[PDB]
Formats: structure tokens, sequence, C-alpha cells
């Protein structure tokens, strides 16, 4: 809610004129940065020692005893962004042009995305994917011209 | 033969109408075709 | 070699020495005939070409093909790529006493 | 409801409502080829559009010409069944109208001449089922609507193109439809170029010139002419105000008297302002402004007629002076500011050398033909045959309407050929762009992209073929005979059909369909791609095409690849899009008004959408007022944002239809990844159908659509009451009403059973109804092998953990219990099918027949009298079922068996095996077999036994056939007498056909009589026809391949089962891999003692996220409850009103439901069977986007009295305790594939080699052995084994003599090496030597 009303604020900016375009682009791309990294500090707190478990005293707590958490802990799998996609809103979203776009998400996984979200995360998502398809072959091109040499 | 018929005529019609009989026929349609060159890639990919 | 129906198949090959050597033989047959050099030209220039073309077809000229529309293979080609003998039999094999 | 939701309900729990229900889906396929076919008058099309651009065609003379009238299909030979029963392709035969007409040259056209009106047949056309496919060979088969670069205009630049510069160069392409294309040039210096076809350059300015033309109107045309006047000694000049714009003034610029500007000053807009208010259009200026300047035009002296300045050169002032004593006080001259109006044209004007016209024309045509030398006419016909010819050049008006809009004309239509205000039209336009007003183009906006479906694909090759023809026709026309030489005396339909097959079975998109699943094939038709010709290629094609675009959105499924290299080529449309008529897209959107949104509804393109601004139906109405929120989420320009209500054009409809069917059909997915989605849904095609038909609980809601709109299925194309039911057929009478009256009404539909997928996967159907009953049109009648209740079924639901288990599930990898196998549930079918020919040699011919030497009698046990197996029979690799034999020569031998045999001395056969026998590792059960044979060749005995066979269970079945359509037409016929006398028993005992003497009311009785003549004679004059032709098309015999004397062929059938190894998955990315299975005991089980189905590895989710398989999973164990809850009710046996109240509670639950339903309208039996239906659990649907929420889970494992948590102790199969917690539990709905190591694994000791090369072979159906990559050769370099290397290299792979020695010192027990050398060396050094040079070895 505070990010919207500043949102505004700059809105109310831009349409009276005194700030441009690009100045604004990294003001407001900042800013949800800043929202992604605080929400981060929120999830992580509220989930890695969320547990208060009592022992012959009032109250103290430990590591906690969540399945998600000790799976980041051992790292036998998943990672701190990895969870912050299934709990929080996860970054912001480059489409295939390079650029980067200036309204992050907003819910998660486990609330459920809109239409446009997914819509939106097709784009990296096959960027990446054609990535994955199509790094390898410079790769083996390379070692046999390598091991050609030697 | 085909305009007079609308159709493919078959080996005796035309054992008939060439004056010849269906032997020729069968042995000359087992000779007429060509050498179909080892390289063709069958494979519709080019593995094979 | 053959196929079940007394049906074969041939190389790319065969055919290149066909062309050069009924090529020859037109070649010789009208120089028995005392000619004008015209057609010697244009008889060893198809000459030439076929050798070249058999060296390397699609080098030179716009490349030859048979009723496939695909150009044929070279020698060159066989030795050559992928699929030259180096890297497709000759360093990478089947091979006997295995499995998956 | 309707009867067949009625019997099994899925709930859902989208809200929005939808506006839609669905189309039909393969409309697209089947009305491309519609087009093609249907008698278009007008705006001709595919066969009239040929005929039509092709026709008349005439002779050199003047007489002579071929005149269409019309044209005709008749019915197929051979009906579809047959077709693919004999390997035979199905098509239509054609006839056409055509009329030799010709002309008394004598006459000036004294049409009183030698008319032939008549009908050719040529060629038969294949053809559509109601379905979509097409039958080669009897091989349903699929081609495929592709996409490419919409033809016309398309505009470019490129950013750095010479190093130096590292500067845009802005440049056209244009193309015809039809016809040569062209290309328009800039360059760095500023100069228009022109290519055709990508010939060479040239200045555009030649082919100006080319076009009857001169430059006195160029510079007309171009240019304003900046006009002087040497009055009498000084300049003075015209000046409209704004030519002096962003100018800076040279001299001190003045009026009359005035000075508003003094030198070096910039004319503002307010001096030009100064000039426009006061009138001022001349000012006196200085003859030096002229010096530099470019005469307008070429002036001479009168009497000299030569030139004091030649058009297009600079200015002075001694011609100033020596034309203003010429007889010239004025002088036009070229506006140039680079501001205003600059230099382009003169540019390339004095760059253009070329003189004359003429010299235009010629070097045109040398860069045309160059090296040819130039004449007249083949420059001038040639250049008009390029662009002016009607025939080599075509539009496609499309074409024409784009180009109208390229330049923004009036107009839509025209030729297929220019004009030239067209082509200066573009050349004023590409140079306005690169002055900087106007743009070039976009890619992969979808208004540059059109589709290309069937008919037009045919319709291309149907005129190449008349290209084909006409050729031939021409010269034939010209000089044969006129009056005795018939239309048909000159044609060949050979090369016209002869293509139709070429493109039939080799083209790129002539493919075989994946009929595994009703998913596959149905998919398969929806997939588009832009490959072959006018297309595109892998390595050549890029990155950017691949990838996505703003306007796929409700038109494309983003969703949609091949995991492979086609990772963006290959995509399939989505939902509710459609086309343009011209070959691009639309797609429907809600109007919106007032802020009230319009129902309404406008199939928008890809170009009208970014000028509108468009909502969402994610909105929340203001109940029929506007949108509630002000900030709307609304989109225009390709982009979305937010914007006040009453501010919106449009509105979406659903929140799908971006979407594909497979993309739809995934649950929660919003709530998921989606790299896991793709796979997911690609692994959802290549499902196999199990034994039975086990529905999912959890839904989307479209899988009745799907299930329907294959046509795999029955269908009630009419209502009415069941009749007759067999498991191989079943009848209906058809209700009064939808019965026509002339019709019977009484439908039957005889059902395909056990028969081959393309895949090679058993195939049947069944009712899925009873008798006696009623039923509403469009009810399904019989599922199929994937389907239930006219619903899908790909796999089956069941019992899950997750955790893991002592390694068993490590990575991805599963574990089972055994339950499973002794239900048998994952238990498929597949058939496998084998043949022989009988051949006939130089020696004579191969025999068929039992007799053979060298008999383990064994399996000639199984064998018959003509040596063929009988049926029902079980077998096994190398087991022998057809007895064939070949004419042999004689050998001889070495003196050992010589000596063998003399002691022997057995004897005499010169005739050879050649019996067909089982594959080594294989076993499965014998179904059925046929025979070919020639009509010429006699049938041999078991196939005139067969024949005979089929004869009588054919004439059983249309004896049945008739027999019950005959009484149902002698109802009628007892029924219409009644009611006129009666004849009670004076009818009945006498015989039926004398019924015509009775009692008689002789006014109009008698017709009555002799139409029941007429009525018993017609009858069985139809059986008569029916049974004749139907004898002849059994009895007659085979057109088979010279040599090809008969063939017999068989089918199998083969089961297979479960085992470790065999891929497992669901819907969700959740691939695996099994490791074993488990006994029950072993099971890991509950309070209840209930053990599980499945164990789970927990493992990897917060990294891949398939976080649907989660609630899935809450709702699996929940709604199987409530079936619980009620199967012990039945067995408790309770009552109606109970459940009653039950049931109806649980479906009135959740929140907002759009769905509303009631239970006292239906009646207790009703009741009773969906109940019946119901036990296993109650099914739902989770619309993917809408779909239900955790609460309307939480709301629910409530009401099923578990934990909400779904969560429980469990105890241990192996020790019975309990473990620390509990574990999550439930049902998913999951799916077994293709992927199996039965057809997958192989070993290969030794066998056959090559030829060339005599290495081993590869593949596992010719026992192949494995290749290795030579990187694993240099991995042994890094180890050092040079005696594996040795051996590996030569013997088990080249080596002749290393192989031989090697197999017999092992069978020696000698485990010793000897090396050759490979025989590819020594194959190369020949190769070289006869490319001809000397290799050669330095022998030691």
């Amino acid at each position: 809610s505070e990010a919207e009303a500043e949102v505004a604020e700059i809105q109310e900016q831009f349409q009276s004129g005194l700030v441009t375009a690009g100045e604004r682009y990294n003001k407001v791309i900042d800013i949800w940065a800043a929202a992604n990294d605080r929400v981060s500090k929120a999830m992580m707190d509220n989930l890695q020692t969320e547990t208060v478990i009592n022992r012959d005293g009032q109250e103290e707590k430990q590591v906690s005893f969540n399945s998600i958490y000790m799976m980041a802990d051992s790292g036998a799998r998943g990672s701190a962004a990895q969870i912050r996609q299934l709990a929080g809103m996860r970054g912001l979203m480059a489409k295939p042009d390079g650029s980067i776009i200036e309204t992050p998400i907003t819910a998660n996984f486990r609330e459920g995305l809109n239409v446009l979200q997914y819509f939106i995360s097709t784009h990296g998502a096959r960027k990446g994917l054609a990535d994955t398809a199509l790094k390898t072959a410079n790769s083996g091109y390379l070692t046999r011209r390598l091991v050609d040499v030697a | 033969m085909l305009q007079e018929m609308g159709r493919e005529p078959t080996p005796e019609e035309l054992a008939e109408r060439m004056l010849m009989p269906e032997d020729k026929i069968r042995k000359v349609l087992k000779i007429a075709k060509e050498p179909i060159s080892m390289e063709t890639p069958i494979g519709d990919d080019e593995d094979s | 070699v053959p196929l079940d129906g007394g049906r074969f198949a041939t190389s790319d090959l065969n055919d290149l020495y066909r062309r050069v050597i009924n090529r020859n033989n037109r070649l010789k047959r009208l120089l028995d005939l005392a000619a004008p050099d015209i057609i010697v030209r244009n008889e060893k220039r198809m000459l030439q070409e076929a050798v070249d073309a058999l060296l390397d077809n699609g080098r030179r000229g716009r490349a030859i093909t048979g009723s496939n529309k695909r150009p044929l293979k070279s020698l060159a080609d066989m030795i050559k790529g992928k699929q030259g003998r180096f890297r497709q039999n000759l360093l990478g094999k089947r091979v006997d006493y295995s499995g998956r | 409801y309707s009867y067949t939701e009625k019997k099994r309900i899925r709930k859902d729990f989208g809200k929005r409502p939808q506006v839609l229900d669905v189309p039909y889906l393969l409309s697209i396929q089947l009305d491309s080829f519609q087009k093609f076919i249907e008698q278009d008058p007008e705006g001709q099309y595919g066969l009239e559009a040929a005929f039509r651009s092709v026709f008349p065609i005439q002779s050199y003379s003047g007489n002579s010409e071929l005149q269409y009238v019309s044209y005709r299909l008749g019915e197929p030979v051979f009906d579809v069944q047959e077709c693919q029963i004999r390997g035979v392709t199905y098509s239509a035969p054609l006839r056409v109208k055509l009329r030799l007409v010709i002309y008394e040259r004598e006459a000036p056209e004294g049409t009183v001449k030698d008319i032939k009106e008549q009908e050719v047949y040529m060629g038969e056309i294949p053809l559509m089922t109601d379905n979509g496919t097409f039958v080669i060979n009897g091989t349903e088969r699929v081609i495929v609507s592709q996409l490419h670069r919409s033809p016309g205009v398309f505009f470019d630049s490129d950013k750095g193109k010479t190093h130096s510069s590292g500067k845009v160069l802005y440049n056209a392409r244009i193309i015809p439809y039809r016809g040569s294309w062209l290309d328009f040039e800039f360059d760095p210096k500023d100069n228009l170029f022109v290519r055709i076809d990508r010939r060479r350059k040239l200045p555009a300015t030649i082919i100006l010139r080319a076009l009857n033309y001169t430059t006195e109107q160029i510079l007309d045309l171009f240019f304003e002419k900046v006009i002087f006047e040497i009055r009498d000694n000084k300049l003075q000049m015209e000046l409209v105000p704004e030519r002096l714009r962003g100018e800076t003034a040279s001299f001190d610029i003045e009026a009359n008297g005035k000075v508003y500007v003094e030198k070096g000053r910039r004319i503002t807009a307010r001096h030009i302002r100064q000039l426009e208010k006061d009138d001022v259009k001349l000012i006196e200026v200085p003859v030096e402004y002229i010096a530099g300047k470019v005469v307008a035009k070429d002036y001479i002296d009168e009497s000299t007629g030569e030139l004091i300045c030649a058009a297009n050169m600079e200015l002075s002032l001694d011609l100033l002076a020596k034309l203003s004593q010429s007889g010239h006080k004025r002088i036009e001259t070229l506006f140039t500011n680079d501001l205003d109006h600059g230099p382009y044209i003169s540019e390339t004007l004095r760059v253009d050398p070329t003189n004359d016209r003429l010299s235009a024309l010629v070097e045109i045509y040398r860069m045309m033909r160059p090296g040819e030398p130039p004449t007249r006419e083949a420059a001038e016909s040639l250049f008009e045959n390029l662009f002016f010819s009607e025939d080599r050049y075509d539009l496609s008006a499309v074409g024409r309407m784009k180009f109208n809009r390229s330049l923004l004309r009036e107009e839509i239509e025209g030729s297929g050929i220019l004009s030239k205000d067209d082509i200066i039209d573009v050349m004023k336009k590409l140079i306005d762009i690169r002055n900087g007003k106007g743009e070039v183009d976009d890619i992969d906006h979808l208004g540059n992209r059109r589709i290309r479906s069937v008919g037009e694909m045919a319709e291309n090759q149907f005129r190449v073929g008349l290209v084909r023809v006409e050729r031939a026709v021409k010269e034939r026309l010209s000089l044969g005979d006129l009056d005795t030489l018939m239309p048909q005396d000159m044609i060949n339909a050979k090369p016209i059909s002869a293509a139709v097959k070429e493109f039939f079975g080799s083209s790129q998109l002539s493919q075989f369909m994946d009929q595994n699943n009703p998913l596959s094939e149905i998919t398969h038709k929806r997939r588009i791609s832009a490959l072959g010709p006018g297309g595109l290629t892998r390595e050549r094609a890029g990155f950017e095409v691949r990838d996505v675009h703003p306007t796929h959105y409700g038109r494309v499924c983003p969703i949609e690849t091949p995991e492979g290299p086609n990772i963006g080529l290959i995509n399939s449309l989505s939902v509710y899009a459609q086309t343009n008529e011209y070959g691009f897209l639309e797609t429907p959107y809600r109007k919106v008004t007032d802020g009230v949104v319009t129902d309404e509804i406008h199939y928008l393109s890809a170009i009208e959408e970014g000028n509108y601004v468009i909502a969402q139906a994610n909105s929340n109405l203001d109940e029929e007022g506007h949108f509630v929120e002000d900030l709307v989420t609304c989109r225009s320009k390709g982009e979305s944002s937010l914007f006040s209500r009453d501010q919106v054009d449009y509105m979406d409809v659903s929140t799908q239809q971006v979407v594909s069917v497979g993309a739809s059909l995934i649950p929660f997915l919003e709530h998921d990844d989606a790299n896991r989605a793709l796979m997911g849904a690609n692994m959802q095609r290549q499902a196999v159908p199990t034994l039975r038909a086990d529905k999912p609980l959890v839904g989307t809601g479209m899988e009745r659509a799907v299930a329907v709109d294959s046509g795999v299925t029955a269908v009630a194309k009419r209502g009415g009451v069941v009749q007759y039911v067999d498991a191989s057929r079943i009848v209906i009478k058809v209700n009064e009403d939808e019965m026509y009256p002339g019709e019977a009404g009484i439908d039957i539909y005889n059902l395909t059973k056990y028969t081959r997928s393309n895949q090679n996967t058993c195939i049947n159907q069944m009712p899925c109804v009873s008798l006696g009953e009623p039923v509403e049109r469009g009810d399904v009648l019989a599922d199929g092998p994937s389907t239930d209740l006219g619903e899908l079924a790909l796999g089956q639901n069941m019992r899950v953990a997750f955790m893991p288990w002592n390694g068993y599930n490590f990575e991805d990898s599963i574990l089972v219990s055994e339950r499973v196998v002794q239900e048998d549930r994952f238990t498929t079918i597949h058939i496998q099918e084998l043949a022989c020919v009988s051949r006939d040699t130089k020696l004579g011919p191969e025999e068929i027949t039992a007799d053979i030497p060298n008999v383990g009698e064994a399996a000639l046990s199984k064998l018959d009298e003509s040596g063929i197996v009988y049926i029902g029979a079980e077998v096994t690799g190398g087991d022998i079922l057809v007895g064939k034999v070949t004419p042999k020569g004689e050998t001889q031998l070495t003196p050992e068996e010589k000596l063998l045999r003399a002691i022997f001395g057995e004897k005499a056969s010169d005739v050879k095996d050649s019996s067909l026998r089982v594959p080594n590792g294989v076993s499965g059960t014998v179904i059925d077999v046929q025979v070919f044979t020639r009509d010429g060749v006699e049938k041999d005995k078991r196939a005139l036994e067969i024949e005979e066979m089929q004869l009588k269970q054919a004439k059983k079945d249309l004896s049945e056939e008739l027999q019950i359509l005959e009484a149902g037409l002698f109802s009628r016929i007892r029924a219409v007498l009644v009611a006129g006398g009666v004849e009670a028993e004076k009818l009945d005992k006498l015989p039926r056909d004398r019924w015509l003497e009775l009692g008689l009311t002789d006014e109009e009785k008698q017709n009555q009589l002799e139409q029941l003549a007429e009525q018993y004679d017609e009858l069985k004059h139809e059986f008569e026809k029916k049974l004749e032709a139907k004898r002849r098309k059994i009895t007659q015999g085979d057109d088979l391949a010279p040599g090809v004397l008969k063939i017999v062929k068989v089918y199998l059938a083969v089961k297979r089962r479960i085992q470790p190894g065999d891929k497992m998955a669901g819907r969700h990315g959740n691939k695996g891999v099994i490791s074993k299975i488990n006994p029950i005991e072993d099971m890991p089980y509950d309070e209840n003692g209930t053990p599980v189905d499945i164990v789970l590895n927990p493992l990897g989710v917060p990294s891949r996220m398939n976080i649907g398989q989660i609630l899935e999973t809450h709702l699996g164990m929940a709604a199987k409850g409530i079936g619980d809850k009620i199967n012990a009710m039945l067995k408790q046996q309770q009552e109606v009103a109970k459940l009653r109240e039950f049931i109806q509670r649980a479906y009135d639950l959740g929140a907002d439901v759009r769905q509303k339903v009631d239970l006292s309208t239906f009646s207790d039996e009703e009741v009773m069977r969906l109940a019946e239906n119901l036990r296993k659990g109650m099914p739902i649907a989770t619309p993917v986007f809408d779909g239900a929420k955790e609460a309307e889970i939480k709301e629910l494992l409530k009401l099923g009295d578990l934990p909400t948590s779904g969560q429980i102790r469990l105890y241990d199969g192996r020790t019975g305790e309990q473990f620390e917690r509990p574990v999550t539990v439930g049902y998913m709905y999951m799916l077994k594939l293709n992927h199996l190591v039965d057809d997958k694994m192989h070993a290969r000791s030794t066998g056959s080699y090559s030829l060339v090369t005599q290495q081993p072979l590869g593949g596992k159906a010719q026992f192949g052995g494995q290749r290795f990559g030579e990187m694993e050769v240099w991995a042994l370099e890094a180890y050092g084994a040079a005696y594996t290397l040795q051996e590996m290299l030569t013997v088990k792979s080249d080596d002749v003599n290393g192989r031989t020695k090697m197999y017999k010192n092992i069978v020696d027990g000698n485990h010793q090496m000897e090396p050759g050398m490979p025989e590819s060396f020594n194959v190369l050094l020949k190769e070289i030597r006869s490319l001809g040079i000397n290799i050669e070895l330095e022998d030691e």
C-alpha cells in the first residue's frame, strides 16, 4: 500500500512534467526491488525461526522444524530465492527484448498467478529454455578444437 | 485405353488389345524400373 | 545390388564414369572423322566438366543432380565432413558385444 | 441436465460466468477442403480459380480454343473400410465439361465450326473423412496448416553496415503473390537503387527512363520549380514564405523596401509569418544567390536548338547573363532544402548515365540478360512479361488491398498487375520514410504473417499440373490437325495425378498421425509451423522468431512446444480465435459502452486492438452497472495499465482463451511454474490407454467436448430408443419426429473392435449403455479405448504418500506395491503383424504349401494342409507359421561332407525354404489373417475358404439388415389395411402374396394391391443389386505387382504388464522411473490398516514448484471420502432422503459457484445410479485460473471429517511402530507412457555386418551394435588402455581374421589377442589413389 501511494505520487509528478520517464524508470524499479527485499526479510524471519518450543522454561526458539527450511539449510534442494518464488513475490521480469519490466509480481504460487503474470513468465521462460537447448554446441565445438590442438 | 475406359486397364485387357499374351505383359512389367541411389536419406532427418 | 522386386540400388558415382567414358567415345569417334574443332571444343569442355565434377561436383558450376534434384556426392565428399571417413567410421564405430 | 450428465456429475468451482459455448474444433481443415471443392461461382477458389485463371486456351492460328463449362466428381468406388483394408488410397473420380470450340478463320470468327462439347474423366482425388484425415495405401495421414511471411511490402533497416560508418541504412522489400520480386534500397550516399529477385543493383532512374519517360516530368513531379526572374539586371524571385524554415539567411533578406531579416540570421516562424502577412511573394535578391543552384529544365536559344544549359546542371552568373541574353527573364530552378524538400533524386540522376530511354531498356535487359545480344522486342517483351503480364504475375488482391493500405488509397481491388502510379507512390513514400515522416514495418507482429491452409496448396499444385499440361497442349494445338483432333486426343492426366501423389506422400507435411491418444491426434491437427518451401530451416533460423510477441495473446497458446530443436518454431494455436478470411487472424472481444460492458462481440484483428482500450474478465462488474474499481486494468497500444471505468472500449470474455487444450486441462497451474507445465502437457499427449477406463476426480470441465470432437465415438445422431444390442453392433429406433417421413428412422452402428493403432496398440469400442431406454440426441452410445461416459480416461487415480524410503525414491524415483499387479490395472495391449509374398522367379514360382524338409514337426503341428496356422494359437520366437518355398538350383561340397552324406545317404531335393518365422524374443496370440490373390491367379484352397466365409458373414449381415428393415416396412403394410374391411384369418393362413384376391372395394384398393406388388418386387430387386455388387466386390481378385502372385498377412495379439523401468507420470512435470514393486505387508499404513499405493520423495518441489499437485492431493484424499460415506450408506442401505439431503447440501457448498442444481427434479433410480457412479468418489472440475480456493479444500476435508491439515500418524510395514511425524496423503491421477524398456533396451553379441566396411550394424530391429562416440575414446586416452583401445578398434568392428581368431580362441578357453589392420584404411588408400596420387607406405 505504501508502494501504491508512492507510485501514485510519482505518477502525479510525471503528470506535472517535472520528472522525466527514464529517471522515473530507475526510481520505480529500485523501489520495487526494495519492496521485494523487505518481503524477503519478512518471510525468512517468519519461517526460519518461526518455531517457538519450550523446554523447562517460559519460552525460547531455535532452528525451525519445518520441512521446507531444513531442505534449504542442508543444501539438499531449495534456495532462498526459490522459497521466495513459492511464497513471496519473486523479483521482476525481463521481456525477450532484454528490457526489464516496470510492474513486478504481486501474488505467489501459494495464492495463484494472474493471467498476465504467467503470460509474462512465458517470455523469460522460453528465453532461458532456448538457451538451454542452444549453448551446448559451443561447448562441444570448443572442446574438440581444444583437444585437436593438444 | 484410359480414355476409352475412364480407368486403368488390366494386364489381360491389354494382353488382348496389344495382341500379345499376359506372359510378356507381366514380364515387361517386372523389368522397366530404375536404380534408386544408395545415398538417399530415407532417414527423413540427416541420420541415415 | 538387388532387392526382392529385382529392383536394385546403385551409387552416386557409376553415372560419372558412365558419362565420362561415353563422352570420350564421342570424342574419339569424332576424331576419326575430321570435323571442325568447334564441336571438338564443345565435347572436350563437357569432358573436363565431367572430370572436375567427379573430383568435386558442387565446386565450380551449377551442381549436378539426378532425378533426385539432390546434388551427387563427390569422391571428396566421402572423405569429408562428419559423414567423411575420419569422423564417421574410423574414430567412432559400431561395436560387437555390447548392449544398453 | 442431459442423460449422460445425470449418470456422473463433476463439480465445478469457477464463478466468473462464461458467455460462450466453444465452437467445433477441426472446422478449419474441413473448411479449407470445402473451399477447395465447393463450387464457387464468382469468388473463384481452388478448382474454379484454376480453371478460370487458365482457360480458355487457344492455338497459334486464331481459330481453335478450349472452353470451360463446369465439372463434377463421382462417388468413391471403394468405401472407407475396404480402402484401409486393401491398403488403398481413398478418393473420388473426376469429370469435367469441355468444349472444343473452333472458329472459321475464313469468316472473321464464323463460329458455326466444329464443337466437341463433351466430358472427360481425368484423375481421382483423395478426400476427407467427416473427421479430417486422408488414407494413403490405407494409411491415415495428416497434412498441416502452415504460416509464412505474408506477401506484399515490408520495410526495415540494419544497424551498422560498414565499420567506418557504424550507421543505419533504410531499405525496402516487396513481392507479389506470384511472379518476380523487387527491391528498393538506399545507399549511404543518399541514392536510391533497384534490383529484381536480388539481381545486381541499379539506379532506379534507369528504369524510370525505361517507362516511356523524360526528366522534364521527373522534375515536375518530385520538386517545386523555384522560379527566378531577371528583371533587366538584378534578380527577383518568388517565395512561398514557408520555404525558408529554420534556414539561416544568406544575405540581408529584405522586401520592396523593408528588411525583415539580416544575413546570417535564422528565418524564424515570425519572419515567415511577416512575409506571409504582407502578401510578399517576390523579393529583390542578389544574383549571387543562384550560382550553385540547378536549372529546372532544358533551355536553349530558339535559333540554335542548342542548350545554353542542360537540364540537371548547377547554375552560375555567366550563365545568368547568357540566359538573360537568350530571351530568358524567368528561371525555374529546383527546390532543395534538407529541412523542407531536399536532394536525393538528382543525385541519382546525375549518377544515372543512360542517356536515352533505349540505353535504359538495353542495360536493364543486360542485367536481366548479361552476355546476350540485346534486341528491341527482347527487352520490351521481357520487361512487360516481368511485371505487366497477367500470366507470370499476380497479387492475389489481398496484395492489392494491402497495397492500397500501404498507400492509404480508397480502393481495395484491381488487377494482379502494376501501374506506374503505384510504383512512384511507393518510391515517394519510401523517400518520405527516409526523410523521417513515416516508418518501417515491424516483425513478429501478426499482421505481417499469413497462414497457408490446405486448399491453397492443393490449388497451387493443381495449376502447376496445368502448366505441365499446357506446354504439350499448345504444341499439339498449333501443330496437329484441327477438325479431327478431339480434346482428349492430347490430354495427359498422368503428371497431374502423379504430382498429387508426390505432394501426398513426399511433402514435409504428409505425415502419419498420432492416434495413441485423442488428445495427441486432435492437437496434432492443431499444430502449425513455418517450415519447408517458402519456409525456413533450423541451422539458418535463429532466436527472435522462436520467442513471444505480445499479439500472440488471444490467438496463440504460448505454452506449446516439442521439447527439442523446434523450441519456438513449432507452435499450436489457442482456443477461441479464428482466421481473417485473407489468412490472418481475429479474436472475439466484448464491447464496452458507457461503463456498461456490451455483451456483443467483434472478432478484432491484431491491429485494430492496439488502438482501442480493452479489459479483462478478471474485472469485478458493478452488477450490470460498470466496472467496480476506478483504476481498471485495461490495455491498448500493445500494453496494459490502469485507467478509469467509462474509459473502456472493449473487454475479454473468458480467462482461458489465451490457452491451448493441453494447456487448458491442467488445473491450479496458476499456482505453478511453466517449465514443468509445458513438459507435462507434452507428456500429456504421449499417454497410453490402459485396459479399462478410470476417470480422474479433479477436472477442468472441457474434457467432455474433447471426448466428443475426435469423432472416435458413437453419438446419438438422433435421439430414440435402444433397439438391439451386440458386442460388435447396436441398433436404435429413431424417434418419430427425428425420423424423417421417407426414412424408417432406424440407425445402426457396427463397431470397430480389435484393430491396429499406427503405433501398434489395441483398439476397440463398447456400449456404455443399456437397452429399452430413451436417448436424447448427441448422446454417446459407446466409449473408446481411453474414455468413459463421453469423457476422458488417460490414466488412473489412486493413493499416495510423500516421504523417502530407504533410498528407493532418491532422485525423482518411484516405488509401488504389488496389489496393483494383482489388479492388473496398468496392463495394456499391443498388436504385431507380419507378411509374406508368393513371387515368381526366373526359375519358377515360390510355392506356398505345408510341405517342408528338415521339419522339426513341433511347429508343423500348428499348420494346416496349405501350411497355415490355426486361430487361437499361442507362439513365441522362431515358431513357423507359414510354409513358403522357392525354386532352387543345386550345389556341391567338400569330400568330408561327401563322406558324411555318403554314410547317411539322404537324397534329392531341389527346392529351398522361404518360410516365415516369429522373431526371437517375442511371444503373442494368434487372432486374424488375410490373403490377397490376383484376379487371374487361381484362389488356393483356403483362399476360397476364407472368401466363402466372408461372403457368408457379409451376406448374413446384409440379410439381417434388410430383414429387419423389411419387417419395419411390413409393419406399415399390415397397419394401413386394417381399417378397410377385415380378413381376420382369411388373411393369415393362406399364403401372403395371395391376399390380392380377397374382399376388394373395387374403386380404389386395386392401386393399393399393385403398390404392394410393386414394393414386394422393388425390395428383392434392391437386394439383388446389393448381392451382385457386394459379391463381385468380395470375389474380385487383386491388382498385384508383377511377379507377386499372392500374399498372406497376419496379425497377432500381445499384452504387456508392469515392470521396473517403465516410466510413469501425471500432469505436472511429475515424471519418474521405477525401481521396485513392494509386497503389501511392507507397506507403511494407517491406524485402520489400509496400506498405501505409492510413495514419493518430497525433496525437489520447492525448486520445481508444481504445487498444484499438492492441492490435488488434498482433494484426492477428500473426494473419495464422501464416496465412502455413501458407500457405507449403500451397504448399510440407508434411504433416499438421507442421501438426498447429504448430496444437495454437498453441491450447494462453495462460496459463489456459477453452477446451480436440484435433486427433487430427478426421479429415484436416477439417484440410485448416479449414487452407484459416485461411491468411488465424487468428481470435481477445477477451472485452471478460476478454480476453487483453499477455504473450499478445508471446509471440505472438514466434511470428510479428516484433519484439515490432511496429514496423519502412520505405522511401518516392516516394524509396525509409528514414524516421527505425520505425512500428507491423497489421490492424484497418473499416467504411463510409450517410453518403456521392452521396446527400448538391447544387446548385441555378434551377427550381421556392413558390406563396404564389414562393420557391425545399428538398430535392435537388425540386431544393432552400439556405437561409441570418439570422446569415449578420449576417456581412455586419459586412462591409457592401449589393449582395450586395440580391441574395440579392430576386432569387434573391422578385422575379420581378428574376430574369427578371438571367437575360436574363446571357445578354446583362450583369452588371447591378435590384430590385423582396419579394412577402412586400405579402402581409403584405394579411394585416394582413385583421386589419383601415389600414397604409399614406408615399410620398415
